[PDB]
RNA sequence: UUGGGCUCUGUGGGUGCUUGGCCGCUGGCCAGACCUACUUCAAAGCCACCGGGGGUACCUACCGGUUG
């Protein structure tokens, strides 16, 4: 209904330097438009309010790690807050910002421009001053010069922060002030042969470092060379170095996935291992010493490292390639997404990390589905291959495929997973297996195009085929009576979507328009006409303009949410397009991304761009590169499914997924940049129910505790619906006094006091007070629960969800401690 | 022509399969010479049934 | 001051105040345009626009009332001490102060001229100058002119410098004397008379590109371009009316533009404070006029509220450009093209805002999620009857949305060469607005030319239409806009009564529009198409459902099933939106007269403004008055809904700002400013308020401290067995590190549970296990009452009575059991602790064990 | 420069196109008005989509009918098929398209073969 | 990615060294103990076996 | 409404969040100024995209040498 961004989610990382928190229990990863900090040491995510225009270049961080700023590429600079996530500053640099270093006293930034040298104040923020606001130019500039040659890599402050240091790009590296020194004056360490890539200082601030990337690394005394001291590599060149003063170590990743790892008073390995079979990107490295983050840009790639316990904290990827299909878990805990990289992986919802990656397709994974039990996971691929994971165990029972060779491009399992439907491209007729016998049970006639969406009722008795003949059709397979049941449409079939109870039916049909069947006795109900509701327009190889391109017009994928009542639908565009059933209307519509290294989203797309070439950004500048894997474009000649080639400059902007969480409250795209997960945001936004004049807090809190009326307090407070209120009233009335409550208790407020004592039971430490509510609720209200069924249905499931996280996460220990004991006092 | 072809496809009126495809390098497999037609909203289209006296405005 | 907002940026203004610009030259390529928004300056650029560079910050205490952009530091002066507010000269760089300058203690006057030349810097006050050197920023002297007859003193030519006269000054009287001061001796060297005694206040004066030459510019009118080491007039020209004097005069330094085909210098300018035209001058032969730009800017027009006139001219020096900047909000800049050779320029750059007060504002809707969205347009209808598109995230893009090529019909009428005037050549002031753009289609909407405000659909239907519907003043006409196209949209609706508009509302769809007159008819129009659809009533009973006088509010619930409308003359109304027809009334007739209404959907509340000053607020499916908040001592001006649907925020006609809390139902905030503030908005994030107040000519945005700050107040003024709190990724490592450090490979605090066995309170050791990391937890779990394993059994047995962490218990318990079963099976002396132990764990574990079999069992069933 | 519409309607194999422009009202089907095609027990089936989507609908537009083919029950079904199509596309392109979805509403919700139509194949069981 | 119990063991005529038999029921049943009849039955069986396969 | 209409052309702003024009830049210049110094110590290696089959006299590369 309201809808906000929660969670960026299943990308770890892209472009852009990643840094620590100081406490070194939370890591700060760009993604593409935002930064996900995860909180590392209590494994728990969280992505910004905020999304820039273009990827993220780089994040900076105040030594009271309370004030985060990032840099989007032409110098595009944001500066929030941390602690209360909000978004703070506005601000602009002109060049790209290609260097960035916070002071360590939290007073001056210097950033690198493309050759100027710019030293700041940093913003006094209004948790800073003692009645103060936002000002309105609030970065202003100490110095700035302009006296180096090329661009400047690197930054690294001093220990007590009035001197600075910056690694070139042309030889050199320069040594800087921020205000005049008596006997100093600002010098340039010499000659390199490629240019450096680090110059770090030390504790004691006489001996400078500097790193280059043809794999030397210097030490200067006082102002000469005392050693200058290389080591091998064969092919590889020093591409990242991060130095930690303290404990005097050198890490240095590279070309070819290694990084190198050095104890340096005097040049002595410690370790090296290899990571990727990629370069190195980015090299942070803890407050502590202890822990050592890389970053490898062109696959996902993100992971920290003990270098002491030679162990990986943590080694985590995204998807190098487009998604297409992310299904939840019936929990609704984990949402599982595949893509055309090859591997199907397993994400938790919370902790922002995939918990499993499954590689045993080859060559792109089209569809992902459960069955009702959540035990197993049914997949679908373009390597002819319909997999049947088991997900308790991590592998598979039963990899079925084709006679004739095949490439599975949709899949659909009955509820009670004993029966599989897929089907393809290449053939045009469907698919059946039984997972029970691992034959093939039929193949199935009936359509004159390929079948491109399968779905199974949720009840388990029809399956729906919808077809490039311009038709769907109702497979009535279980009974004697294998029929069928056509549905003469008017384009091609797209989608096709499930009321979650089984009357009623959705397609997405190549017009753009949505329509509603009934299946019991086939007739359309219903229809949408959405061409308009989705235009994302205009991407670049598009002479045609925004609102005349047929191919942003159109739904690849539709959904119910779990109530029945509203319609996910998205294309190969910008606006995910939220409908309703009874009514028809659009309710909501999101634009997906703010990007703008992304291609579909600008509609109306600037003429500044446009130089008498073309677009500026078509044209193909990968010979401006320094490096040889880049310059050398072994790429396919027109490709459009998955290429290894892949050039892959202003990637477009579709929806590859959208589903409804299996819990309320949440929503999923599988998009191009990640995989964003909204939830109907409740703690900012005041809404009643049916509230009165007297009703305050003041009247709730004063019938809670001058004259108690547990019942009238509690009504009450769902009738503000105000959590702390609700929770207030709720660890005020006694666990004597529950059954009175539910047992006198208004019968229509009743799933949201299921709702609420299941978020409490999973979330509060409250056992068996929780557990009495849930024990009451269900026992005076038996009755109720059995005859609906289904308008309580997402209720009694988020209940169970409850109670079995607790009987499965505390009696397992119960059990073996109490069998324990009795063993060992049994001797 | 191919020249005419192309011009068409880097208009965007023709569709391979279901996706409307600009890339005039686009390598059309055997079975993929069967699912090649023209867009949704194609004035080259309304022109086909124009020209054939069957058009529908609906 | 207040406590939830706080000043940002006042926002619509670029050149109120008659206090002039300033030009500087950056190098070779840019030049630099210092405007004053009364208490702020601003620098505009030249080439890349007239975009902003700057604004100046901290807001200075009283209004400014001189400026000078010297070398790279911009100097102000502000404060009239005659009239209470101090006085002071404040100097900037980069946007912020970077210096003061010490005014001398005999000083009582507002000051007029600064003026920065040699060493020096040099202010005018009213009838003294004061010196400062410029090398120190230290007080010189103070500069007396004499008197004769107590007007001869006042000095109202200003100040001027020569380019090569050395240390010297020349000052314009009230007399008509101009006096030559050597301002680093203090004497009064030469002074020099008027030609023509008739004519005897010198209004304005200016060098020449010529040496020793100057433009001194009497009050009874003429030009007189003078010698001043010879003393001898070089040329006399009748350039003032007597009603009318000159008040900015510029040459150019081009060094072409004269001689009726323009090869030679020679080209003057002036204006005048009376008129809006600028006039041009040959000056060789006997200085002939060669063209005057009529209505530059606005005339000061008598009976019209605009505030036209201008304030300075100046040659952009060296170059065929002139800046000109009016009174009407509005700097101009104009360039003499050569290949023709016209006497009189057309623009290069333009920025102007209101010329008049702001009567409403509205922020536009949310970009549907992000990408610049939510907040950046401000939308003002003011008084000079034109709607502007303010933007926040920057000033150079803002425009006004045209009613058409108005200029083109106002210089092709009669009308700007001095029936009507131009103001009243647009349409009607805007009462109110009304935006919903999901059919917003861009720039190119409809994308030809179209006939506007009338009185298709496939390209339509495709591509966009309308998307602000706007009520004016006194017409019975809401006119329609495009937004993105920054347009007068082509329809205009009447009433169905022909009284004028009262409240004009658009579906949140985007696709109807919905009139309400004056008169009590409701009518829809259909944007697409242009269309009467549906009248309220149609043609309780079902033809009878109709308001008396007029409808002071109307909005649509936005799944379009009900419109509830809203008159003055009584009662709220509930229609149904696809019959017509009325299903039921909120009646409050013999008491109120509601002369607003806002709304919020998502949360279905209407906020009602009850002329008894009072804010009813009503669920629209309850039916029921949730509220009502009294805190009003003059009527509400205006009223609006934060968007998280907590506050109500309204400008009363008393000059009080009011928020009420709703979860509270009490004032959290009230506070008084200078002005009654005519005009409320919010954003759609909650970071922005704006509000137009009854006076300046533009808005001022206070940002919000319950986002960036706690702000803590709430003040009515007036003027069992529990888990811990641990987490599953604290303890269920301790449980599994065996197969996590596995899989993450490549391929006295001993003392503390003894003193708390001394003592009989483990709480420190308890308080330690659940605060230790993993691997040194199971790093530090891993004769004769000093044993530690019978100190950890009695411990968990005193946190199993004590029920404080059960999942820590029995985590710790399995860990304990694993690891420590050796000393344990053998040993006796702790047997006993495993005996209790096992008893209170049976206790507690069979009866949590009968808790969730019952609830996991049965919901499970229940689901079944 | 005229707001004309061409729309088809099928049958077995009668096929009907109808022309539908700016108008007064009248239905011509070959020549001779509506109400007197289609011998007079089928005509309530002609009439369908105009009083169900209401006269007022349609008295600004005329609308022209050739049939051919088929017998005279697939000549009334072309022929109503051809009418409802005709004002839904002529709503469609010329007046605001709220009011398409309007139409196509209320000819769904009585019959879909108002607009679409399904010819039958033939069923080889299995 | 552990193992199942029916793999890790699973009782059969590799896994028994007897002069008992496993059976298909898991359970290792003794021809000393097995009478006339039940060899019978399983020479009957088994050759039931070698007729279908 | 004391003219109107199509078409074409030009200029300015806009089509992404507002921190200055230039230099030999912690300073200076936007009217420029001074112009030619100062020197102890050549370099670390590796890698580095030509379509398929085939020829090898001459050149070149590499490998093993040969005397002088």
């Amino acid at each position: 209904t309201n809808f906000k961004f929660s969670n960026l989610l299943g990308t770890v990382y892209c472009r852009g330097n990643l840094l620590f928190s100081p406490d070194g229990t939370h890591l700060f990863s760009p993604v593409g438009n935002r930064v996900t900090v995860f909180n590392l040491v209590e494994n728990k995510s969280y992505t910004f309010p905020f999304a820039h225009r273009k990827n993220i270049s780089r994040i900076g961080l105040t030594p009271q790690g309370n004030l985060l700023l990032s840099i989007d590429e032409d110098g595009q600079a944001i500066l929030t807050n941390v602690p209360r996530r909000v978004v703070l500053y506005h601000f602009s640099f002109k060049s790209p910002v290609t260097a960035l270093a916070f002071s360590p006293s939290g007073r001056h930034f210097v950033v690198g421009l493309k050759r100027k040298i710019e030293v700041w104040h940093v913003p006094s923020t209004p948790d800073t001053n003692e009645d103060g606001d936002l000002e309105f130019a609030p970065f202003v500039r100490h110095h700035t010069h302009m006296q180096h040659f090329d661009d400047v890599r690197h930054l690294e402050w001093s220990s007590d922060s009035r001197f600075f240091l910056s690694a070139s790009k042309d030889l050199t590296a320069r040594i800087w002030s921020l205000d005049t020194e008596e006997g100093f004056v600002p010098t340039v360490l010499s000659g390199h042969r490629q240019g450096v890539v680090g110059a770090y200082f030390s504790k004691d601030q006489e001996t400078i470092y500097t790193v280059s990337k043809d794999g030397a690394v210097f030490e200067w005394k006082y102002w000469r060379i005392v050693n200058k001291h290389f080591f091998m590599q064969n092919a590889a060149t020093l591409r990242c170095a991060a130095y930690h003063a303290e404990s005097n170590l050198l890490v240095a990743g590279f070309s070819n996935g290694i990084f190198g790892l050095y104890e340096m008073p005097d040049f002595n390995l410690i370790h090296t291992l290899s990571i990727s079979q990629n370069e190195i990107d980015f090299v942070t490295i803890n407050k502590s010493g202890e822990w050592l983050a890389f970053g490898a840009s062109k696959l996902g790639q993100l992971l920290v490292w003990e270098w002491q316990s030679e162990s990986y904290i943590l080694k985590q990827q995204g998807h190098f390639d487009a998604m297409n299909s992310l299904v939840y878990s019936p929990d609704g805990q984990r949402i599982v997404t595949a893509a055309d990289d090859g591997k199907i992986k397993v994400w938790d919802v919370e902790s922002g990390f995939c918990i499993v990656t499954f590689t045993e397709h080859t060559s792109g994974v089209t569809a992902c589905e459960f069955a009702k039990k959540g035990s197993v996971l049914f997949t679908a691929s373009l390597d002819g291959s319909v997999r049947a994971w088991d997900l308790i165990r991590y592998r598979n029972f039963r990899t079925f495929t084709a006679p004739e060779r095949l490439s599975f491009t949709c899949m659909a399992v009955d509820p009670s997973g004993e029966v599989i439907a897929a089907g393809s491209i290449d053939s045009f007729d469907i698919h059946i297996w039984s997972v029970q016998t691992g034959q093939l049970l039929d193949r199935l006639s009936g359509h004159e195009g390929p079948v491109s969406s399968l779905a199974f009722a949720p009840d388990g008795s029809v399956l729906v085929s919808g077809s490039w003949d311009r038709t769907a059709r109702i497979w009535s397979i279980f009974s004697r009576t294998q029929t069928s049941e056509p549905l003469q449409l008017q384009s091609d079939v797209l989608d096709v979507a499930f009321r979650p109870d089984s009357k009623q039916i959705a397609i997405s049909t190549l017009d753009g328009q949505l329509t509603f069947w009934s299946v019991s006795e086939a007739q359309q109900v219903s229809g949408v006409d959405g061409r308009r509701d989705v235009s994302g327009g205009r991407r670049i190889t598009d002479r045609r303009t925004a609102a005349n391109v047929a191919g942003t017009k159109n739904f690849n994928t539709i959904r119910y949410s779990m109530d029945g009542t509203c319609l996910l639908a998205g294309g190969n565009s910008k606006y995910i397009c939220l409908y309703s059933t009874t009514t028809m209307v659009l309710l909501k519509k999101f634009t997906v991304s703010v990007n703008l290294s992304l291609s579909g989203t600008q509609e109306f797309l600037n003429s500044k761009l446009m130089t008498e070439a073309g677009p500026v950004g078509l044209l193909d500048d990968q010979g401006e590169a320094s490096d040889l894997e880049d310059r050398i474009d072994r790429s396919l000649p027109g490709s459009k499914r998955g290429d290894p080639g892949a050039r892959k400059k202003f990637p477009e902007v579709r929806v590859s997924g959208v589903a409804f969480s299996p819990t309320g409250n949440s929503f999923c795209a599988a998009s191009t940049e990640g995989l964003l997960v909204y939830s109907l945001d409740n703690t900012v936004q005041f809404d009643p129910f049916d509230l009165n004049m007297e009703i305050t807090p003041a009247s709730t809190l004063a019938v809670l505790e001058k004259e108690k009326d547990y019942l009238k307090a509690l009504v009450m407070a769902f009738r503000l619906n105000e959590a702390g209120l609700i929770t207030r009233v709720y660890q005020a009335i006694p666990y004597t006094d529950i059954g009175l409550v539910v047992e006198q208790f208004p019968t229509v407020y009743v799933p949201r006091l299921l709702r609420f004592v299941a978020a409490q039971t999973e979330q509060s430490p409250h056992m068996e007070f929780c557990l009495l509510w849930i024990r009451a609720l269900i026992d005076k209200h038996g009755p109720w629960l059995a005859a609906n069924r289904g308008k309580v249905d997402v209720e009694l499931r988020v209940v169970a969800r409850a109670v079995a996280k607790m009987r499965d996460e505390i009696r397992r220990l119960a059990d073996e401690n109490v069998y324990m004991v009795d063993y060992l006092l049994n001797q | 022509t191919v020249q005419a072809a192309t011009k068409l496809i880097e208009q965007g009126h023709v569709r391979v399969g279901v996706e409307e495809v600009r890339d005039p390098a686009f390598l059309v497999t055997r079975n993929m010479e069967d699912f090649v037609t023209w867009t949704v909203g194609s004035k080259i289209k309304q022109n086909i049934m124009k020209y054939r006296d069957k058009l529908d405005d609906f | 001051g207040s406590a939830i907002f706080a000043p940002y940026r006042t926002i619509g203004l670029i050149s109120p105040t008659g206090v002039p610009f300033t030009s500087i030259p950056l190098g070779k390529t840019t030049f630099q345009i210092t405007t004053s928004v009364g208490r702020a300056l601003q620098t505009y650029d030249l080439k890349r626009g007239l975009n902003l560079v700057f604004v100046t910050r901290p807001q200075t205490p009283s209004d400014i009332t001189a400026t000078h952009a010297w070398k790279e530091r911009v100097y102000a002066a502000f404060g009239d001490p005659r009239n209470g507010e101090p006085q002071g000269l404040w100097v900037f760089q980069r946007g912020k102060k970077v210096a003061e300058l010490p005014l001398p203690s005999d000083l009582d006057q507002p000051i007029k001229q600064i003026l920065i030349f040699g060493g020096w810097i040099v202010a005018c006050a009213l009838t003294r100058i004061e010196v400062w050197k410029a090398a120190t920023l230290e007080h010189y002297t103070t500069i007396f002119p004499a008197a004769s007859k107590k007007g001869d003193n006042e000095l109202t030519g200003g100040a001027i410098n020569m380019p090569t006269f050395l240390n010297k000054i020349f000052v314009g009287r009230k007399d008509g004397w101009v006096e030559i001061w050597n301002v680093s001796t203090g004497k009064l060297i030469y002074t020099l008379l008027p030609p023509s005694p008739d004519c005897g206040a010198v209004t304005c004066l200016q060098p020449t590109p010529a040496l020793s030459l100057l433009a001194i510019a009497y009050s009874g009118g003429p030009l007189v371009i003078q010698n001043v080491l010879t003393d001898k007039t070089v040329l006399l020209l009748e350039a003032g009316t007597d009603d009318a004097p000159v008040t900015s005069i510029s040459f150019r330094t081009d060094g072409l533009g004269a001689g009726q085909d323009g090869r030679k210098d020679g080209v003057m300018a002036t204006a005048t404070s009376v008129s809006g035209d600028v006039t041009f001058w040959d000056l060789n032969k006997g200085g002939r006029i060669m063209g005057v730009l009529r209505s530059a800017h606005n005339p000061p027009s008598r009976h019209n509220i605009v505030r036209g006139g201008i304030s300075k001219i100046e040659f952009l020096a060296g170059q065929p450009v002139i800046v000109t900047s009016g009174l009407d909000n509005s700097l101009k800049t104009w360039i003499f093209d050569e290949s023709p050779f016209s006497p009189v320029p057309r623009i290069l750059h333009q920025r102007s805002g209101h010329a008049a007060p702001v009567r409403c504002l509205h922020f536009l809707p949310s970009d549907f999620d992000g990408a610049e969205g939510g907040n950046k347009w401000l939308l003002s209808g003011g008084k000079d009857r034109s709607l502007w598109g303010w933007s926040l995230r920057r000033d150079g893009q803002s425009a006004e949305l045209s009613q058409g090529a108005i200029r083109k019909k106002a210089r092709k009428m009669g009308l700007l060469a001095g029936t009507t005037t131009l103001e009243d050549l647009k349409a009607p002031e805007i009462t109110c607005i009304a935006s919903s753009l999901n059919r917003d289609g861009g720039m190119g909407a409809i994308p030809g030319k179209q006939m506007i405000w009338d009185k298709n659909a496939e390209l339509s239907g495709n591509t966009g239409w309308e998307s602000v519907v706007t009520a004016h003043k006194d017409d019975p006409y809401a006119r329609t806009w495009f937004w993105g196209r920054r347009r007068a949209g082509r329809w205009a609706f009447k009433t169905g009564d022909g009284e004028p508009v009262s409240t004009v509302a658009i579906s949140s769809c985007g696709t109807f529009a919905l009139v309400g007159s004056t008169g009590g008819s409701i009518d829809m129009f259909n944007l697409q198409s242009g269309r009467h659809r549906q009248r309220f009533p149609s043609r309780f009973a079902p033809g009878t459902g109709r308001h008396t006088n007029a409808v002071t509010g109307i909005v649509v619930d936005p799944l379009n099933r009900h419109v509830v409308s809203c008159s003055l003359d009584g009662k709220v109304k509930f229609w149904d939106f696809i019959t017509g027809n009325l299903v039921d009334e909120i009646d409050w007739a013999p008491m109120t007269k509601i002369i607003g209404c806002r709304y919020h959907p998502g949360n279905d509340l209407i906020a009602f403004a009850c002329d008894d000053r009072s804010i009813r607020v009503v669920d629209i499916e309850t039916k029921n008055t949730i509220r009502e908040f009294w805190g009003c001592r003059g009527d509400i001006n205006d009223f609006c809904f934060s968007p998280d649907g907590r506050w109500i925020v309204a400008a009363s006609q008393d000059s009080i700002i009011r928020v009420w809390d709703l979860p509270t139902a009490h004032l959290i905030d009230a506070f008084r400013l200078e002005q009654p503030c005519t005009a409320l908005a919010f954003s759609h994030t909650g970071e922005y308020l704006a509000g137009a107040m009854e006076g300046s000519l533009g808005v001022q945005i206070w940002t919000n401290r319950t986002l960036f700050r706690h702000v803590p107040t709430r003040q009515i003024s007036e003027s069992m067995m529990t888990l811990s709190l641990v987490p599953r990724s604290r303890w269920q490592t301790l449980l599994h590190i065996d197969i996590i450090k596995a899989r993450n490979k490549p391929k006295t605090f001993t003392s503390k549970l003894l003193v708390g066995g001394a003592k009989g309170d483990y709480t420190d050791f308890i308080e330690h296990l659940k605060a230790l990391p993993p691997a040194a937890a199971d790093l530090e779990l891993r004769d004769e009452a000093t044993n530690e394993l019978l100190h950890f059994i009695r411990a968990l047995t005193s946190r199993l009575v004590a029920r404080r962490d059960y999942e820590l218990t029995q985590a710790w318990m399995t860990v304990f059991l694993r690891l420590h079963f050796d000393l344990i099976m053998e040993n006796e002396e702790l047997l006993q602790a495993l005996g209790e132990w096992r008893e209170h764990q049976a206790r507690e574990r069979d009866r949590l064990s009968e808790l969730v079999g019952y609830c996991g069992g049965v919901v499970s069933f229940l689901r079944s | 420069s005229v707001q004309a519409v061409q729309v088809f309607g099928k049958k077995k194999n009668a096929t009907a196109v109808a022309r539908c422009v700016q108008g007064k009202g009248l239905i011509k089907v070959n020549g001779k008005p509506l109400k007197l095609f289609a011998p007079e027990i089928l005509r309530a089936k002609l009439y369908e989509p105009i009083l169900i989507l209401g006269t007022d609908k349609f008295a600004d537009v005329d609308i022209r009918i050739r049939v051919a083919g088929g017998g005279h029950t697939s000549q009334v079904y072309a022929v109503r098929q051809a009418i409802a199509k005709s004002i839904v596309a002529y709503y469609a392109k010329y007046v605001d398209e709220h009011s398409k979805n309007l139409l196509k509403q209320e000819l769904i919700q009585f019959d879909r073969s108002l607009l679409v139509a399904d010819p039958r194949r033939c069923e080889p069981k299995k | 990615s552990m193992i199942a119990p029916q793999e890790v063991y699973a009782p059969s005529k590799d896994t028994a060294e007897k002069g008992e038999v496993v059976t298909k029921a898991g359970i290792p049943i003794a021809k000393q103990e097995m009478s006339r009849e039940e060899k019978l039955r399983r020479r009957r069986r088994e050759k039931e076996r070698i007729r279908k396969a």
